[PDB]
RNA sequence: GUGAAGAGGGAAACAACCCAGACCGCCAGCUAAGGUCCCAAAGUCAUGGUUAAGUGGGAAACGAUGUGGGAAGGCCCAGACAGCCGAGUCGGCCUGCGCGGAAGAU
RNA sequence: GAUGUCGGCUCAUCACAUCCUGGGGCUGAAGUAGGUCCCAAGGGUAUGGCUGUUCGCCAUUUAAAGUGGUACGCGAGCUGG
RNA sequence: GCUGAAAGCAUCUAAGCACGAAACUUGCCCCGAGAUGAGUUCUCCCUGACCCUUUAAGGGUCCUGAAGGAACGUUGAAGAC
């Protein structure tokens, strides 16, 4: 005999729907990453996507421990010489608060074309309504 | 303002504060005794 | 600790309602609210207030004594209020009331108005005298300060503005 | 490969990897990992008949 | 407030009774029509849009004629866009002219700047020439170094190097007003602007 | 003792450091150093403590009512300390973990 | 079995132990004008006589004529004292 | 700086509240949906018959050729092409 490998044309996939209001973010964040990877299922398979779409609501009500909400800096380079910019998690929670939860989660999959494949399934709003009625997804309590 | 390593009371008057992390010395008698650590 | 075991008497003619955290006083002078830190009770005995902390939090009993402070002093506005006045010395400084507004004239190119908050009086008995009345030990405080910031005392002469109870040290050139 | 889908098949009935081959050692099975994944796999019913074994030891 | 669209034909001079000659540049000015209205509830922003001129009727396609008879206007030589300030309105057919401007004191006008084509350092970004003498040597209008040595090991982005020139979207700000004429179309303003003689200006109402 | 003349696992990468000496095949099992939230295989295991500095994840002489533990002292219901009447308060010693001193070139 | 070494010209880019402009505390700070320490890198920051000079002295200006790293930046870009 | 306990006093701080610079984020000017996360709005055009086969986002024959585009010519205050 030969061992079991999962095929992309006969896979099955469903909807499931998450609220952040008060939650953690990174002990949220790898229960996201577990799933969109498929690592919960008996038919994993490293080198095909056997995982689950998931909608997040109210993000920009996600908590933070310490003196992190005025402490934590994110950085990013331009391109042009001096170009380095920062901004802290306060300013970013009041500009686009939709970031704060998708780069945490990016950092947790993996880097290819199959983990930039895997981060598709994700769908990140922050108020606490939706349009995705027609593929009735289920509630999930994390 | 002195700032220095090592500050302490001068006279009879001065009192030593912890305000936001920082070691300060304040005094009710004489400006000059105003000190900081750093 | 000492300060919060020592309970508050609530006398006649004064409101007490509590919700939650929340507590509001009423008497003939206004009404007043406020929000309470979560390691605090309160309790309404028959006409007293008494402190106390909760299970729970390493700093109960700190709390718990800057909450009676607040309350005393809520009870004490609620009946007689608070004054305080402030004094000007120089060579042609001037002051004036019109409405809820202070005009002030003190030696610059241009002349200063104040506008009051909402809860405070204001009467100048003198040219040279202010005198400021309300029930918010807080607001009445800050005001003071924000008058008094426009010329500060200086130590050669003692011209500016200055409370009327504060000793002013000066020296010699 | 093996260890990670037995891990996926077990948290779905209730115990952890580790949990799981203490108590099939203790219960005196020899099966092995890549038999056990075929069975993860292709037959549920056992792989639960399985657990209940391992529980039972543990217990 | 909204602009107004118009083209340019040319500079004079305008002599005052105390002895002053005044530079001016003319603008002509026809009437605007507006052909369409865009609101929060369908678009999402608020803003109206007009044309101007004239155009031969073989040459508009039906497309174009379609647009232009759902608002019942005669077809112009383009379309332009403004965006509204809260408490103004429009409506689709009406005309706007230079009595806009009967009040206004400063202006901004936009343009397209002339071209020069393929140009030097020396011509685009001001850098100094090398000697003409004293044994230089097929170097007299180059540029020069362009980096360091092995540390970085590269040119840096934004290096200022030779290429094209001119041709493009400019801005001149806060222009004096010095005449309004509504019985001739015409707009008289001090100083220059961009562009060539009959090109299309847009001028509004100043900013700062 | 190892490399030279030595492959395999760990220390991100890293001849000479730690574990261990490759005759050939296997889609079997147990362990060493090192490890078990996700990248990435295995405890979001159990019981009692300490830290609030992101310390952990760079550095001294020296300075300070940060705060956990231990053994002795002076005063005090015959009224102690502070301020202007009613239970505690003073200063040294030994020890655990943190704070300042702490400025560099794509 | 080769990585061209001082000075000048053209073109630059980063740090902050800050020369000017901005905000403050103490003064043996009356005012004008000064001394010393703390915060701050947005922008700005001379022309000539002598000498191969980098430096340096002298003449006359400026709000000011900062200190360092980049193969003591830069010859498949120029010169050759 | 205001109000305020731990520490019956005092204390800008531990819980609360107010000021504060050319440095930071905007306000001014230009590029910008290859933003593969490839967006929105207005208008315009196409309304025939059959056969085969391994039966499906299948292959072929006849009739039909729109909105628009490109090519050519006379050329520009647009341009190395």
């Amino acid at each position: 005999m030969k061992t079991f490998t999962a095929k992309p044309e006969t896979v099955k996939r469903d909807w499931y729907v998450v609220d952040a209001t008060g939650k953690t973010l990174g002990r949220l964040a790898t229960e996201l990453a577990r799933r969109l990877r498929g690592k919960h299922k008996a038919e994993y398979t490293p080198h095909v996507d056997t995982g689950d779409y998931i909608i997040v609501l109210n993000a920009d009500k996600v908590a933070v421990t310490g003196n992190k909400r005025t402490d934590k800096v994110y950085y990013h380079h331009t391109g042009h010489i001096g170009g380095i910019k920062q901004a802290t998690f306060e300013e970013m929670i009041a500009r686009r608060p939709e970031r704060v939860i998708e780069i945490a989660v990016k950092g947790m999959l993996p880097k290819g074309p199959l983990g930039r494949a895997m981060f598709r399934k994700l769908k990140v709003y922050a108020g606490n309504e939706h349009n995705h009625a027609a593929q009735q997804p289920q509630v999930l309590d994390i | 303002m002195k700032v220095r390593a090592s500050v302490k009371k001068l006279c009879r008057n001065c009192k030593i504060v912890k305000r936001d992390g920082v070691i300060r010395v304040i005094c009710s008698a004489e400006p000059k005794h105003k000190q900081r650590q750093g | 600790s000492r300060v919060a075991k020592a309970p508050v008497v609530v006398p006649a003619g004064v409101d007490v309602k509590i919700n939650g955290q929340v507590i509001t006083i009423k008497g003939k002078n206004g009404e007043l609210t406020r929000t309470l830190n979560d390691a605090v009770e309160v309790k309404h005995a028959d006409n007293t207030l008494t402190f106390g902390p909760r299970d729970g939090y390493a700093d109960g009993w700190a709390q718990a004594g800057t909450a009676r402070a607040l309350l005393n002093s809520m009870v004490i506005g609620v009946t007689e209020g608070f004054t305080k006045k402030l004094q000007l010395v120089g060579v042609g400084y001037r002051a004036a009331v019109k409405g809820n507004v202070i005009n002030l004239s003190l030696g610059f190119s241009h002349p200063v108005d104040h506008q009051l908050p909402a809860g405070i009086t204001a009467e100048c008995p003198t040219q040279t005298e202010i005198v400021l009345k309300g029930a918010d030990k807080q607001v009445i405080g800050q005001v003071a300060a924000d008058l008094r910031a426009y010329r500060r005392p200086e130590p050669y002469k003692g011209k500016g503005v200055r409370y009327a109870d504060e000793v002013v040290r000066t020296k010699e050139a | 490969l093996w260890i990670a889908r037995i891990n996926a098949a077990a948290r779905q009935n209730g115990i952890s990897y580790s949990k799981f081959i203490n108590g099939l050692k203790k219960a005196s099975v020899e099966i092995d990992r890549k038999i056990l994944a075929d069975i993860a796999v292709f037959d549920k019913v056992a792989f639960t008949a399985l657990v209940e074994k391992a529980k039972a030891a543990l217990a | 407030m909204i602009g107004l669209v118009g083209k340019k034909v040319g500079m004079t001079r305008i002599f005052t009774e105390d002895g002053v000659s005044i530079p001016v540049t003319v603008i002509e000015v026809e009437a605007n029509r507006v052909t369409q209205v865009k609101d929060l509830a369908n678009d999402g922003y608020r803003a109206i849009q007009v044309t101007t001129g004239a155009k031969k009727a073989n040459r508009v396609t039906k497309p174009e004629a379609g647009h232009f008879a759902k608002a019942g206007v005669e077809a112009g030589r383009g379309l332009w866009e403004f965006r509204l300030a809260e408490g103004e309105e429009f409506t689709v057919g009406q005309s706007i002219s230079v009595e806009l401007f009967a009040d206004v004191k400063k202006v901004d006008v936009t343009g397209t700047s002339k071209g020069k084509g393929f140009a030097g350092t020396v011509k685009r970004w001001n850098f100094r020439t090398q000697d003409a003498t004293h044994g230089n040597s097929l170097s007299h209008r180059v540029p020069g170094s362009i980096g360091q040595n092995q540390t970085p090991g590269k040119v840096f982005k934004g290096k200022k190097m030779a290429g094209q020139m001119g041709n493009e979207r400019v801005t001149v700000q806060s222009l004096d007003v010095v005449r309004v004429d509504a019985e001739r179309n015409l707009l008289l303003v001090k100083g220059a602007v961009p562009g060539a003689t009959g090109s299309d200006l847009i001028v509004k109402p100043a900013v700062k």
